[PDB]
RNA sequence: CCGAGGGUAGGGCCCGUGACUGGGGCGAAGUCGUAACAAGGUAGCUGUACCGGAAGGUGCGGCUGGAU
RNA sequence: UGGGAGAGGGUGGUGGAAUUCCCGGAGUAGCGGUGAAAUGCGCAGAUACCGGGAGGAACGCCGAUGGCGAAGGCAGCCAC
RNA sequence: CGAUGUCGGCUCGUCGCAUCCUGGGGCUGAAGAAGGUCCCAAGGGUUGGGCUGUUCGCCCAUUAAAGCGGCACGCGAGCUG
RNA sequence: GAAUGCCGGCAUGAGUAACGAUAAAGAGGGUGAGAAUCCCUCUCGCCGUAAGCCCAAGGGUUCCUACGCAAUGGUCGUCAGCGUAGGGUUAGGCGGGACCUAAGGUGAAGCCGAAAGGCGUAGCCGAAGGGCAGCCGGUUAAUAUUCCGGCCCUUCCCGCAGGUGCGAUGGGGGGACGCUCUAGGCUAGGGGGACCGGAGCCAUGGACGAGCCCGGCCAGAAGCGCAGGGUGGGAGGUAGGCAAAUCCGCCUCCCAACAAGCUCUGCGUGGUGGGGAAGCCCGGGUGACAACCCCCCGAAGCCAGGGAGCCAAGAAAAGCCUCUAAGCACAACCUGCGGGAACCCGUACCGCAAACCGACACAGGUGGGCGGGUGCAAGAGCACUCAGGCGCGCGGGAGAACCCUCGCCAAGGAACUCUGCAAGUUGGCCCCGUAACUUCGGGAGAAGGGGUGCUCCCUGGGGUGAUGAGCCCCGGGGAGCCGCAGUGAACAGGCUCUGGCGACUGUUUACCAAAAACACAGCUCUCUGCGAACUCGUAAGAGGAGGUAUAGGGAGCGACGCUUGCCCGGUGCCGGAAGGUCAAGGGGAGGGGUGCAAGCCCCGAACCGAAGCCCCGGUGAACGGCGGCCGUAACUAUAACGGUCCUAAGGUAGCGAAAUUCCUUGUCGGGUAAGUUCCGACCUGCACGAAAAGCGUAACGACCGGAGCGCUGUCUCGGCGAGGGACCCGGUGAAAUUGAACUGGCCGUGAAGAUGCGGCCUACCCGUGGCAGGACGAAAAGACCCCGUGGAGCUUUACUGCAGCC
RNA sequence: GAGCUAGCCCUGGCCAGGGUGAAGCUGGGGUGAGACCCAGUGGAGGCCCGAACCGGUGGGGGAUGCAAACCCCUCGGAUGA
RNA sequence: UGGUUCGUGGAGCCAUGGGGGAAUCUGGGCGGACCACCGCCUAAGGCUAAGUACUCCGGGUGACCGAUAGCGCACCAGUAC
C-alpha cells in the first residue's frame, strides 16, 4: 500500500507509487475497450475551454456497467481485479453465468472468485447491487444513481462512499462523499461497500514528470502574467493580489458561492457540504 | 536558418486551391473579384 | 633493495587563544513584584505542553511528601 | 489429570442515560452567570416543556478498605 | 532637439603657473643640521601597489618629489563599457 | 530651384573596397582566332558517420548528344545547370489509385441561427498507420525490381475435376499494438589463411621467398535440414453476443498440458541462371576453363505477434477465418489443375545542394537508409586512409605599418582589470587513495598521487571448435632495451575554502536579458451533488468527462525541516423569513379637461409591493494593518518597572548596515604589507518579519559575491616567427555621401566653438602609403524633455454605457 | 494568413559508446517467529560522462557581412517535462 | 422601439417585439394629447404599364489628353515582377 522509493534520484525522495496488490490481470478484455480521444481540453470549436490539458500517455476506455438493473437476479463470478486508467478505482470484471462479460468498479473487500448479483432479492454483501429502498438504514454504499434508470452518478471515486441515513416517502436519505445531505429516490441502484484503492490518496507524484504522464500540463499563476492576461496580473516586482482574488475572467476565487439559486434539485438537497 | 516559405504541394491546393474558395462566401468573392480584374489565374499554381 | 630525514598532499587527537555570545557562582544595607513555608490566602509537588517582565500561570495525566 | 475466581491482553460487534446541534410544535420577556457583577445569549422569538433527527465521548447503580497484571495500567454488555 | 554621444578608465600628448621636487634668492623667534614664510624660476621630473565603476579620498611600501588646473569635466569616425 | 518632393537619365566617392571559407597547387600534351581557367596525362593536396552512395519532400527538362559564345558565370572561357536544335522517363509484382480506417474534415436523420451561415450519431472523404504479388544479372549516349535473360508469384473471368449446407454491408475470432531490459539460433557486414586462382615484379644494400601485389561470390521455386512464431482435442447444457447460428461466451465431464501433432515465417542447402580482380593493352579486350574453400569477429537487422520486469497501463477498420439469416441447394462456396484477362497516374535529372528554402552558382536551413579498414579501453569520438568525390569560377608578385587566426619566450607570476576577461594549467584508462557535512542516496572524478612504450621467458581463465590444434577475447608473473619524453601524434576536467539567491532535472524575452524570472512535486484556502462548477458559442452544441468530492474548476504559496503570532473598526466574501429604503405593477383618497347629459379622457395621496443597499453577526494560507511622549535601580550609563495619550489592534518567534541601512567605508573582529568589496559579530531595523511566507537546509547551478593553490603574454614590457588580408602588377569593379569649392595656422570678431569676415603668420604644382584632432564629420525629421484641447496599451472606490449574473 | 512561430490532436521515426548499480529474487547469518545484516544475482533512474540530435554560456571575429542573427574557440541537455 | 422635420416633447400619425383583446355600416380609421360638434376616408388579400435610375455593349460629338499626359494597359497588361 504506496511503494516508496530509496532516495536514489531527487525525484525519488519523495514520489510514491501503488502496491497494485489487489490486480490480478495485467491486460484489458479486447470486447470490453474502445479508443479514447483525448480533447487536450479543447471543444468543437478547436479552442481551449479547459487550460493546462493535453499531452498524457495514451490510454483505451473501458466499458463499465453504471446500470447493473439490466441483470436482475443473474448471478456473476468476480473473474479479475484489473487496472483502469481512466478513474482513480480499479476495475471488476465479472463473467456472468449468462457467459455475458461486464465491468464494474471494484469495491473494497471484493475478491476475484466470489459471486455477485443485482435485484431487490440480492443479499446485502459486498458487490451486490439493489434499489436504495431495500437497503438497510446505515449501509455504506457507493455507485449510487442519482435519477432512477439514468445512471450510477454519485461515489465513484477511489474509497469513497455513501451512508444511508433514513427514509421517508419514496425517498431514501444519503450523506454523501462531500458530507452533503440529499434526497435521492427510492428506486435508485446502488451496490453495497465503498469503493476501492483508499490509498489513491497518499500517492506522492514526487516530481514534475508525473503530472505531465497524467495529462497535467504546467498552471501558470495569475500572478506571474501580465494586466492584459490576469487580474493578478502586473506590478513591480512581486505584488500582492491588490484587489479580492479573482479568476482570468475577473470573478472572485475565495468563497463566492457559484451554485445556481433557483435550482429545481434545491428541494431534494437537505443540508450542505462539510468541511 | 529555416525561413518561412516551406512549399508542400498539398498544403497549397487545400488552403488557397478552387474547391476551398468555393466553400466559403469570401472564397467566392476573391474568384469574382479576381475574375473582375481579368487576372489570368483564378488560384495559385500547384502540380498535384 | 633497504634507509635517517627532507619534501608534497590529506586526515585524526590534544593545548593555548578570539570580536562577540550563553548561562553559572559570589558579592552588609539597589529596583520590581510576592511563587514556596499556615489550606501561605488558587493545597503543594510532578513529567510534559503552551504562554507570560520576573518569580510563575495554565492544560493533560500522575504522587500525598496534603490541610480540614 | 480434574477443576476455580478475575476491569489481565487483542479483535469484532452492540445497549441506554446525558450533553451539544438541527427540524417541528407549543409558548413570552428574559435567560445565563457570580461573592457581587459584567461580557455573552434573547421580540430577527431565546430560556423552560413536548416530538423527531444527526454525532462524538465516557460507562451511572452494582463498586467495596474489592479483583486482575511484571510494571505502566485495566470498569456498560455480547462473541472470538 | 531633420542628434553637439553623455561618468570614469586606457592610449596619446600639449599648455598654463597660483611651484610638489630639482636650481637661484631675502626674512627668520636662521648656532649647526633640518624647518617656517615670501620672492625668482615652467627646462626637466613628478613611483609601485590594497579598497571602490568610481572622480576624489583613505591605507601600504618607497621617493628629490609623489603639484594643482586647462585643452567639448582634452581624447568612443582611437579602444574599453 | 528647393517640398529628406515624383519619374528618368547621368556624375562623385574610384580604378578605390571587393571578387563569398587559408582543402593548394605544378608541369607536359591537345583543342582553338584567342587558354592560369576547356579536354587528356603525370605529380601534389583535401573529404571519407563525407565533402561518398541510395530514398522522400520541393524543383520542373535543369538529364543525353550536336553546334554555339552576345548576355548569364563575381576573372577567363574554346567550358557550363547558359543559347539553338534533336533525342530521352516503358511495370499485374516498385510507389499511389480501382482496398482499409486515424485525428480531422464532410455530412441522410435531426438541431440551431436576422441573412450569410453554425452544429451533427450513421455514412463518406482522409496516410509516410493497416493490408497487398519480384529477386539476381545483362543492356542504352541518356530508363530499368519497368526493356531483355533466368527462376518465381498474385488477382479477376471461364472451364474441368474433386469436396461441402452454400449463402452477408449482419454475429464472433483475428487483425491488435507501450516503455525499459533482453535469450537462443541465424543473416547483413567485417578480419585472417601456410589453401585455391591470377597478369606480372626482384629495383637501391638484402631477399626466388610459407615473397610482394590482386581475387577468392550473388540470386535461386518445390523438397529437406536447422532455429523460431501461432495453435489444446471431444462431448453435454445454454437464458448472453439487440433476428438466426453447429461459431463465440459461460458452466460440467473425458483426453491431451514444459512436448508431440498441425500451421506460418527466417536462415541454410537446393535443379538453374549469373558474376568474376590487380596488371597489361586500345568505356572496351585480355587476364580465365578464373578460382570461387577453411577459420574467426558479428549486429541496433531476421526468426517475431519471442521472453522478463515495470506503471504512466500502451489506435481503428478492411483483407482473413468462422457462424448462420433471407434466399438457394440444375445453384453457391472450398480445394486443385488449365487456358483466358489484368486499367489509370508517377518513373528523366538535382536532391545537406550551383538544380530545394534563403532576391545571388549565398560559409546559413532541410526528414529517412547505407556509411569500409588500422590504431587510440568502447564508439557514429580522434588521426590517417578504401571505394567514391573534390581543391571550393579571378590570378601573378612582394615580404612595410596595422588587422585577423596561429606558435614560442629570459626573470617575475594577476603586479593586469570593473572581473584571471582572455589564454595557460589540468586532460583518457588502470591501480592506490579520498574531508567537513548529509535527507545516508551522496558530497566523489572530492583532494592527492603512482602506472602507461618495446623485447624475451614462464603462467592462469573464457568463446569457438570437440574435450585438441588454430583463431579470437580477458589477464598474472619474471628478466631486460631505448629516448628529453611511452593515452610519445589527434581527440578527452584546473582544484579547493566560504557567502547570497533558487530545493532539485526542466522553462523563457525567434534576432542585445537564460537569471534570483516561469514551471515544478508539496502545502492551504475556496467554489462545485452532476443537465456540476467553470470555459468557448447569439444559439444549437461542445470542452469539463464518457469523469462524479481520494473528483473537477479558481487562487496564493513553492522539495524538505522547524514554524506561521495579535487586529473583523473600513472593503471583500459567508450567514441573518425581523426592521428601514426600494422600481414596474396593485390600489384609488381626492382633483382636473370636455360633453345638454349617460359617457369619454387626464393626474393622483395613504396602503400592499423583489433583488440591491442600509442594518445585526461570522470570517485572514480573504484586501490589508500591526503607536507616541515622560519618568524610574546606592558611581555613571541603561531601564526589568511606573505614568498618560491614542488605536480596530499596537510587530510575537526568527532574522538584521541585509539582492532591504539614508546618515555609511556605522562599530568591533577575521582575512591582507595595505580590504568603500568579502566573512563573522553587535542592533538607533531612514524603510525585515512569518504562505506577495519567516528562519535554516544535504544535493544541485554555463546564476552573482570574496579568498587561496596551481598555471600562465593579463601584466611589468615587450620581442620574434607563421599563414590569410593590407602593398605592387594583370582581370572585373561597387557603396553610403555629395549646394557649389580655387577648402591653411594663430589671435580676434561674428546667432556665443570660422578653410570662407578682420589683422597678422605660414604656404611652389600634383599625388601614394598611413593616423584619426577638425570639417559642430556620415547614419536615423532626438527614443530623453517639453508642447498638441495628437494617438495607443494598461488601471481604478473617475464618468457613462455593454455583456454576464441577481 | 498557423507552409514562420506557439499549443494541442492523429500516425510514424530517432537517441554511438562508456560509468554508477535502487527495488526485487537467491544463498548465508540472525530470531520464538521477525525486523535486520552480509554476499551473489538483477538492471531501476526528469542518475553520471560523452557523439549524433536539440541548444546558445562566455570570449573573439563579422558589422555596405558568407549571413536582415553568420563563423571560430568554449559551454548546457542528451530515456526524457 | 423603429420611421417622419419631430432627440419624450402637449407627441398625434405610420410600422411592430410583448401583454390584454372587439365589431360588420346604427361597423370602423383619420383631421398633432384629449372632449364635443363639423368633416375626410373604408385597415387587417393581390396585380398593375408609362414618365425615373444606370452604362458592361454600339454609335455620334468635344474652346477633352497627345506617350511622365489620356484608362493601370496606344505596344502580347491585370502581363512581367
Ligand atoms: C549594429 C549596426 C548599427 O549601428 C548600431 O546599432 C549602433 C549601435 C548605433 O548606435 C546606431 C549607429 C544608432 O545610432 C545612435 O542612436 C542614438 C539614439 C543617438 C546617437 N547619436 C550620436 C546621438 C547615434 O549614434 C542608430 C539609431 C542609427 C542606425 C539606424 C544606423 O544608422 C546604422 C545602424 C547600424 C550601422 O546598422
Ligand atoms: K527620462
Ligand atoms: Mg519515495
Ligand atoms: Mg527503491
Ligand atoms: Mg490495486
Ligand atoms: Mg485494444
Ligand atoms: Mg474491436
Ligand atoms: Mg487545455
Ligand atoms: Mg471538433
Ligand atoms: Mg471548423
Ligand atoms: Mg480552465
Ligand atoms: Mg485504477
Ligand atoms: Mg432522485
Ligand atoms: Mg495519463
Ligand atoms: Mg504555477
Ligand atoms: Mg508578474
Ligand atoms: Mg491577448
Ligand atoms: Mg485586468
Ligand atoms: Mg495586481
Ligand atoms: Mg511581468
Ligand atoms: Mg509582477
Ligand atoms: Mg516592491
Ligand atoms: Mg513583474
Ligand atoms: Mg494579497
Ligand atoms: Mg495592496
Ligand atoms: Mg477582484
Ligand atoms: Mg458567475
Ligand atoms: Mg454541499
Ligand atoms: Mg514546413
Ligand atoms: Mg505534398
Ligand atoms: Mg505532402
Ligand atoms: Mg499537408
Ligand atoms: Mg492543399
Ligand atoms: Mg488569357
Ligand atoms: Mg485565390
Ligand atoms: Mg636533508
Ligand atoms: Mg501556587
Ligand atoms: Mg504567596
Ligand atoms: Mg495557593
Ligand atoms: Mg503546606
Ligand atoms: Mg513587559
Ligand atoms: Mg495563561
Ligand atoms: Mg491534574
Ligand atoms: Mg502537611
Ligand atoms: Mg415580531
Ligand atoms: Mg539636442
Ligand atoms: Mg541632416
Ligand atoms: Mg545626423
Ligand atoms: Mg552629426
Ligand atoms: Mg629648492
Ligand atoms: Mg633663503
Ligand atoms: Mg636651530
Ligand atoms: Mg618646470
Ligand atoms: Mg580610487
Ligand atoms: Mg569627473
Ligand atoms: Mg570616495
Ligand atoms: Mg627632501
Ligand atoms: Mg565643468
Ligand atoms: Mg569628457
Ligand atoms: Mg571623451
Ligand atoms: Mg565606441
Ligand atoms: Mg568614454
Ligand atoms: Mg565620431
Ligand atoms: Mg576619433
Ligand atoms: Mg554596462
Ligand atoms: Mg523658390
Ligand atoms: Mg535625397
Ligand atoms: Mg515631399
Ligand atoms: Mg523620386
Ligand atoms: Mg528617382
Ligand atoms: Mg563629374
Ligand atoms: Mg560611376
Ligand atoms: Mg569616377
Ligand atoms: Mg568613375
Ligand atoms: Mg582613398
Ligand atoms: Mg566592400
Ligand atoms: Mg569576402
Ligand atoms: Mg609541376
Ligand atoms: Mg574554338
Ligand atoms: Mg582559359
Ligand atoms: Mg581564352
Ligand atoms: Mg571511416
Ligand atoms: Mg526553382
Ligand atoms: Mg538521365
Ligand atoms: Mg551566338
Ligand atoms: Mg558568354
Ligand atoms: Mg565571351
Ligand atoms: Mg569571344
Ligand atoms: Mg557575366
Ligand atoms: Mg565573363
Ligand atoms: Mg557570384
Ligand atoms: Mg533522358
Ligand atoms: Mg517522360
Ligand atoms: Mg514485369
Ligand atoms: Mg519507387
Ligand atoms: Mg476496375
Ligand atoms: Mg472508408
Ligand atoms: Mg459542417
Ligand atoms: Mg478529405
Ligand atoms: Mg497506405
Ligand atoms: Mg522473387
Ligand atoms: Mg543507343
Ligand atoms: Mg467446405
Ligand atoms: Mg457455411
Ligand atoms: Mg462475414
Ligand atoms: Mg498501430
Ligand atoms: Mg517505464
Ligand atoms: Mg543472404
Ligand atoms: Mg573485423
Ligand atoms: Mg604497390
Ligand atoms: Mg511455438
Ligand atoms: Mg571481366
Ligand atoms: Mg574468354
Ligand atoms: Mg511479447
Ligand atoms: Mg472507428
Ligand atoms: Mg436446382
Ligand atoms: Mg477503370
Ligand atoms: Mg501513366
Ligand atoms: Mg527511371
Ligand atoms: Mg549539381
Ligand atoms: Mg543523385
Ligand atoms: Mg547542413
Ligand atoms: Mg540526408
Ligand atoms: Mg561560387
Ligand atoms: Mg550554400
Ligand atoms: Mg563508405
Ligand atoms: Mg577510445
Ligand atoms: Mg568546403
Ligand atoms: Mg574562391
Ligand atoms: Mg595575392
Ligand atoms: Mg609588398
Ligand atoms: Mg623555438
Ligand atoms: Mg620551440
Ligand atoms: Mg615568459
Ligand atoms: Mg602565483
Ligand atoms: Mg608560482
Ligand atoms: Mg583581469
Ligand atoms: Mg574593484
Ligand atoms: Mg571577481
Ligand atoms: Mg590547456
Ligand atoms: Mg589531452
Ligand atoms: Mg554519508
Ligand atoms: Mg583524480
Ligand atoms: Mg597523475
Ligand atoms: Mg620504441
Ligand atoms: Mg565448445
Ligand atoms: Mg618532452
Ligand atoms: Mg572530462
Ligand atoms: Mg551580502
Ligand atoms: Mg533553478
Ligand atoms: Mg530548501
Ligand atoms: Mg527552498
Ligand atoms: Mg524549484
Ligand atoms: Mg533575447
Ligand atoms: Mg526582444
Ligand atoms: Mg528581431
Ligand atoms: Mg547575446
Ligand atoms: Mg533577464
Ligand atoms: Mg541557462
Ligand atoms: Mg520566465
Ligand atoms: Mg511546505
Ligand atoms: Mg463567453
Ligand atoms: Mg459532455
Ligand atoms: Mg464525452
Ligand atoms: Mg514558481
Ligand atoms: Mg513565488
Ligand atoms: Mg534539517
Ligand atoms: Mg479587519
Ligand atoms: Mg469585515
Ligand atoms: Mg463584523
Ligand atoms: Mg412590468
Ligand atoms: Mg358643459
Ligand atoms: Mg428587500
Ligand atoms: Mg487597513
Ligand atoms: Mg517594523
Ligand atoms: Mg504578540
Ligand atoms: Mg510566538
Ligand atoms: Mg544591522
Ligand atoms: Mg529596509
Ligand atoms: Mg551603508
Ligand atoms: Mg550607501
Ligand atoms: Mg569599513
Ligand atoms: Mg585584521
Ligand atoms: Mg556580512
Ligand atoms: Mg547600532
Ligand atoms: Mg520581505
Ligand atoms: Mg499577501
Ligand atoms: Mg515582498
Ligand atoms: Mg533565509
Ligand atoms: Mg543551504
Ligand atoms: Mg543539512
Ligand atoms: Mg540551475
Ligand atoms: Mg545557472
Ligand atoms: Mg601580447
Ligand atoms: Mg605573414
Ligand atoms: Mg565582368
Ligand atoms: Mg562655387
Ligand atoms: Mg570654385
Ligand atoms: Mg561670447
Ligand atoms: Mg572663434
Ligand atoms: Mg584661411
Ligand atoms: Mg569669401
Ligand atoms: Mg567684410
Ligand atoms: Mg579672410
Ligand atoms: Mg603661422
Ligand atoms: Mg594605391
Ligand atoms: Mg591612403
Ligand atoms: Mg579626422
Ligand atoms: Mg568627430
Ligand atoms: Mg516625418
Ligand atoms: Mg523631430
Ligand atoms: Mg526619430
Ligand atoms: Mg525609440
Ligand atoms: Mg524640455
Ligand atoms: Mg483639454
Ligand atoms: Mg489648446
Ligand atoms: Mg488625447
Ligand atoms: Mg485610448
Ligand atoms: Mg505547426
Ligand atoms: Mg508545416
Ligand atoms: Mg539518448
Ligand atoms: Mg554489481
Ligand atoms: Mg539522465
Ligand atoms: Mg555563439
Ligand atoms: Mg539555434
Ligand atoms: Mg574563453
Ligand atoms: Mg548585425
Ligand atoms: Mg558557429
Ligand atoms: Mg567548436
Ligand atoms: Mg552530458
Ligand atoms: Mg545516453
Ligand atoms: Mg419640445
Ligand atoms: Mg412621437
Ligand atoms: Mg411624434
Ligand atoms: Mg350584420
Ligand atoms: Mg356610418
Ligand atoms: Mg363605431
Ligand atoms: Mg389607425
Ligand atoms: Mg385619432
Ligand atoms: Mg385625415
Ligand atoms: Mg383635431
Ligand atoms: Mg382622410
Ligand atoms: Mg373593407
Ligand atoms: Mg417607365
Ligand atoms: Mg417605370
Ligand atoms: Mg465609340
Ligand atoms: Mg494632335
Ligand atoms: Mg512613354
Ligand atoms: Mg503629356
Ligand atoms: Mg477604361
Ligand atoms: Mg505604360
Ligand atoms: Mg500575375
Ligand atoms: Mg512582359
Amino acid at each position: 500500500a504506496v511503494k516508496k522509493f530509496k532516495p536514489y534520484t531527487p525525484s525519488r525522495r519523495f514520489m510514491t507509487v501503488a502496491d497494485f496488490s489487489e490486480i490480478t490481470k495485467t491486460e484489458p478484455e479486447k470486447s470490453l475497450v474502445k479508443p479514447l480521444k483525448k480533447t487536450g481540453g479543447r471543444n468543437n470549436q478547436g479552442r481551449i475551454t479547459v487550460r493546462f490539458r493535453g499531452g498524457g500517455h495514451k490510454r483505451l476506455y473501458r466499458i463499465i456497467d453504471f446500470k447493473r438493473w439490466d441483470k436482475v437476479g443473474i448471478p456473476a463470478k468476480v473473474a479479475a481485479i484489473e487496472y483502469d486508467p481512466n478513474r482513480s478505482a480499479r476495475i471488476a470484471l465479472l463473467h456472468y453465468v449468462d457467459g455475458e462479460k461486464r465491468y464494474i468498479i471494484a469495491p473494497d473487500g471484493l475478491q476475484v472468485g466470489q459471486q455477485v448479483v443485482a435485484g431487490p432479492d440480492a443479499p446485502i454483501q459486498v458487490g451486490n447491487a439493489l434499489p436504495l429502498r431495500f437497503i438497510p438504514v446505515g449501509t455504506v454504499v457507493h455507485a449510487v444513481e442519482l435519477e432512477p434508470k439514468k445512471g450510477a452518478k454519485l461515489a465513484r471515486a477511489a474509497g469513497t462512499s455513501a451512508q444511508i441515513q433514513g427514509r421517508e416517502g419514496d425517498y431514501v436519505i444519503l450523506r454523501l462523499p462531500s458530507g452533503e445531505l440529499r434526497k435521492v429516490h427510492g428506486e435508485c441502484y446502488a451496490t453495497v461497500g465503498a469503493v476501492g484503492n483508499a490509498d489513491h490518496k497518499n500517492i506522492v507524484l514526487g516530481k514534475a514528470g508525473r503530472s505531465r504522464w497524467l495529462g497535467r500540463r504546467p498552471h501558470v499563476r495569475g500572478a506571474a502574467m501580465n494586466p492584459v492576461d490576469h487580474p493578478h496580473g502586473g506590478g513591480e516586482g512581486r505584488a500582492p493580489r491588490g484587489r479580492p482574488p479573482a479568476s482570468p475572467w475577473g470573478w472572485q476565487t475565495k468563497g463566492l458561492k457559484t451554485r445556481k439559486r433557483r435550482k429545481p434539485s434545491s428541494r431534494f438537497i437537505i443540508a450542505r457540504r462539510k468541511k | 536558418m529555416k525561413r518561412t516559405w516551406q512549399p508542400n504541394r498539398r498544403k497549397r491546393a487545400k488552403t488557397h486551391g478552387f474547391r476551398a474558395r468555393m466553400r466559403t462566401p469570401g472564397g467566392r468573392k476573391v474568384l469574382k473579384r479576381r475574375r473582375q480584374k481579368g487576372r489570368w489565374r483564378l488560384t495559385p499554381a500547384v502540380r498535384k
